[PDB]
């Protein structure tokens, strides 16, 4: 990039998220987030970083968004809650009117270019959604559906996703709009999405069947405490076998650690996490 | 003189998580403020019905921000629920997993949610736009500095969760802490990567960021005659550093009115008359907590509650701990408070009270304490045995209970739980910012920001830079707050 290149606006908006999501992508190592940031998009909106705040802030988004009415990109980190008239999160304040993430999800949403619901929480629901929950938290898509907006979505999921995929998934759809314009591009995306709307580049491949000990598994050999690190871990708990991720390769934080050498997976990407990979550490 | 102006600013940013700010503005000063924390999940409830073992997981996802905080009080929790006996060198591991994210919070903090009160970024998003008299005081050569910092920040922060996941797998949301210890024995070799990395980040904090904050400070000395509040403090204790339960990096003390007394957890009740819970459940000490919402009740104004400790409101946080526990200033330190302040300091308090609870004295804690982490990261690198087996594999109890005491980034925090029939029962969390970005209790005492509002110089209501300026010296998550 250049810090003189074109660079699409992004507005992100946090639901019922844990700010993990923003997180992650800050640790990209290549390009550094300094880079995504000065050479790759513009960051419109953004409260955990941007300069202003309050109504000016929310001001600001509604300026870009008029001008680039069709064109810009919304992230959403966290759950859309239905319940009690959207009152479980209020994102803003302005015109003396409080905006739940409901209100600014219908007033944003139908003006994206596309929708990135980045992580499990946005992509399906996620642990707002989980058993003993109560505030309908709801996955973007559906939610997006249930009112009849029609804008494009992509998940990246992930509690957190690896920022590889956040920024690659960036990458991949800049470049498909480069060569195609932002309708034949975004086409060219949806077809690279798999059934869970997740980018086959990253979630194409099953963890346990690329696992350095599927050898051990096939055999047997099963540790029974977490600091042996020589068996397979699926009686400790690993999930790994239902769970499409490319972690076993990719690694996690500069490439010093993942989750199965470490302890388990706990199949942070799958539509049914938490609820359908618990308890985490039982088969 | 002038008259009122009322301010409302949501979302406060620059923070993490959903808070609104309202304040009445009288005559150029905050005469009142009511914060609202604005987005609730309920993980209170969440967690019932779950295997134990689960919420050293689940937790985390209260804060993507602080989520070995979490990881960590629900460990303690678990560990004293179970009778789990966490070998010593898996207490050490633990301390060096949850001590590398105090480096990477307290710099994210300072550089990249803080910085720009007092720093111009670049002229593009989101560095612009912004207020257009922003009280930016800083020479072109300062400024320059700092943003130069605030980039190279972004690395040192970024080093410091790779040091986070050498021993727990990957960060935000660790894996490698559970009830019983921590699930990888550190290697010769990764021990050697761990400490390469931590020197780059120690040189950051005592070149760069320790110096920055005193000299930027200096630029803005009104901001320690602001900002003071209650003027009360509280510290439960954290980072063991033995295994008797006794002896801890920050020692556990209450200060208020002027005076240390010890901490005592069963004078803690959250109130909830001006937050989104039921009525019925007001008063309650966390042991027999209960979380039902009410978002439509009429006068509650937050999704946090309003927890005090015997009646009092307390701050919590670097300057409740570094107050408490009164260390040695850092040699910089010293030398920039003769240097650029004119005063004579040797240990914390020298600063005094009324400069140390200020908005700008909240973040020279902060730096103080990102350096005083350095020296016990030292120590345990030194301390931890390569090889030695770091976790027990304990069987789960049909009928326990725990509480996990810790001192998260931000502040005091701990997590109850209660197992029956092998499962969660009821699960209870009295975070950090809980504690500082509170409403009002039932006798209508404001929470410790809402207080430290006050005061709070407004001379310009077109460009009322302070009022969140002073928010972001506690370093608010209300994601934590709310859960
Ligand atoms: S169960 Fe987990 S550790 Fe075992 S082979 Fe499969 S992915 Fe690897
Ligand atoms: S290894 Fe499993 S739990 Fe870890 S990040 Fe990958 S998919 Fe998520
Ligand atoms: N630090 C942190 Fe998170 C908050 N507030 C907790 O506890
Ligand atoms: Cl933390
Ligand atoms: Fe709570
Ligand atoms: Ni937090
Ligand atoms: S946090």
């Amino acid at each position: 990039g250049t810090l003189t290149g074109e660079r699409p606006p992004v507005f992100w908006l946090q639901g019922q998220g844990c700010t993990g999501c923003s997180v992650t992508l800050l640790n990209s190592v290549h390009p550094s987030i300094a880079d995504v940031l000065l050479k790759v998009i513009s960051l419109e909106f953004h409260p955990t970083v941007m300069a202003w705040e309050g109504e000016h802030a929310i001001e600001h988004m509604r300026k870009v968004a008029e001008k680039f009415k069709g064109k810009f990109f919304l992230v959403i980190e966290g759950s859309v809650p239905v319940e009690a008239d959207g009152k479980y999160c209020i994102i803003g304040e302005a015109n003396h009117h409080e905006i739940s993430m409901v209100d600014a999800l219908k007033e944003f949403g139908p003006n994206a270019a596309a929708v990135l619901a980045v992580g499990t929480c946005a992509a399906y629901g996620g642990i707002p959604a989980a058993e003993g929950s109560e505030t309908g938290a709801t996955a973007v898509s559906k939610f997006l559906g249930d009112n009849g907006i029609k804008t494009p979505v992509v998940n990246i999921p992930g509690c957190p996703p690896h920022p590889d995929w956040i920024v690659g998934t960036v990458v991949l759809a800049l470049d498909a709009i480069k060569k195609n314009g932002l309708e034949g591009g975004l086409a060219e995306v949806v077809k690279v999405l798999d059934s869970d709307g997740r980018p086959t580049p990253f979630f194409g491949r099953n963890i346990h069947e690329n696992c350095p000990y599927l050898d051990k598994y096939d055999e047997g050999v099963m540790s029974a405490t977490f600091t042996d690190k020589v068996g397979c871990r699926y009686d400790l708990g690993c999930k790994g076998p239902m769970t499409m991720a490319d972690c076993f390769e990719r690694k996690w934080n500069g490439g010093v650690n993942w989750c199965v050498q470490n302890a388990v997976c706990i199949g942070c990407v799958e539509p049914d996490f938490p609820d359908g990979k618990s308890p985490f550490y039982q088969a | 003189a002038t008259g009122r102006t009322t301010i409302a600013i949501d979302p406060v940013t620059r923070i993490e998580g959903h808070l609104k700010a309202e304040v009445v503005v009288e005559n150029g000063k905050v005469v009142d403020a009511r914060l609202s924390g604005g987005m609730y999940r309920g993980f209170e409830t969440i967690l019932r019905g779950r295997d134990p073992r689960d919420a050293s997981q689940i937790v985390q996802r209260i804060c993507g921000v602080c989520p070995t905080a979490h990881s960590t009080a629900s460990v303690l929790a678990l560990d004293e629920a179970f009778g789990a006996k966490v070998p010593n060198n898996g207490r050490i591991t633990r301390n060096l997993i949850f001590g590398a994210n105090y480096l990477q919070s307290h710099i994210l903090h300072f550089y990249h949610l803080s910085a720009q009160d007092f720093v111009q970024g670049p002229d593009t998003a989101p560095f612009v736009p912004r207020f257009p008299k922003s009280d930016l005081r800083l020479s072109k050569e300062l400024n320059k500095a700092g943003v130069d910092q605030y980039i190279e920040a972004l690395e040192v922060r970024r080093i410091c969760h790779e040091m986070v996941a050498l021993f727990g797998g990957r960060m935000p949301h660790v894996q490698g802490q559970v009830v019983g210890g921590a699930t990888e024995i550190p290697t010769k070799e990764k021990l050697v990567e761990y400490a390469a990395r931590f020197k780059k980040v120690r040189d950051f904090v005592e070149q760069k960021y320790v110096p920055v904050v005193y000299t930027i400070g200096s630029k803005y000395k009104d901001m320690f005659k602001v900002g003071q509040g209650f003027k009360a403090a509280l510290c439960v204790g954290a980072f063991p550093l033995d295994n008797s339960g006794k002896k801890h990096l920050f020692m556990p003390g209450v200060y208020a009115k002027g005076k240390d007394m010890p901490f005592d957890p069963s004078k803690i009740k959250e109130y909830v008359k001006y937050s989104w819970f039921a009525e019925e459940t007001t008063g309650l000490n966390y042991k027999e907590g209960k979380t039902i919402p009410a978002p439509d009740k009429a006068g509650a104004y937050s999704f946090v509650k309003a927890p005090r400790y015997d009646g009092l409101s307390l701050e919590v946080g670097p300057l409740a701990r570094m107050w408490v526990n009164n260390p040695e200033l850092s040699p910089v330190g010293k030398k920039l408070l003769k240097d650029l302040f004119g005063i004579s300091a040797k240990k914390f308090r020298d600063l005094g009270e009324e400069a140390a609870f200020s908005l700008m004295g909240r973040h020279v804690a902060r730096a103080e304490e990102t350096y005083y982490m350095l020296g016990a990261i030292e120590g345990w690198l030194k301390e931890i045995k390569a090889g030695e087996d770091t976790v027990v594999m304990p069987a789960v109890p049909a009928s326990a209970e725990g509480t996990g005491f810790t001192e998260a980034p931000r502040g005091s925090l701990l997590h109850y739980v209660k197992v029956k029939d092998s499962k969660i029962d009821n699960y209870q969390i009295v975070s950090a910012s809980l504690w500082n970005c509170n409403p009002r209790d039932d006798m209508g005492q404001r929470g410790a920001v809402e207080e430290a509002l006050i005061g709070i110089p407004v001379d310009d209501i077109q460009n009322p830079v302070n009022v969140a300026r002073l928010i972001r010296a506690f370093d608010p998550x209300l994601s934590c707050a709310v859960h």
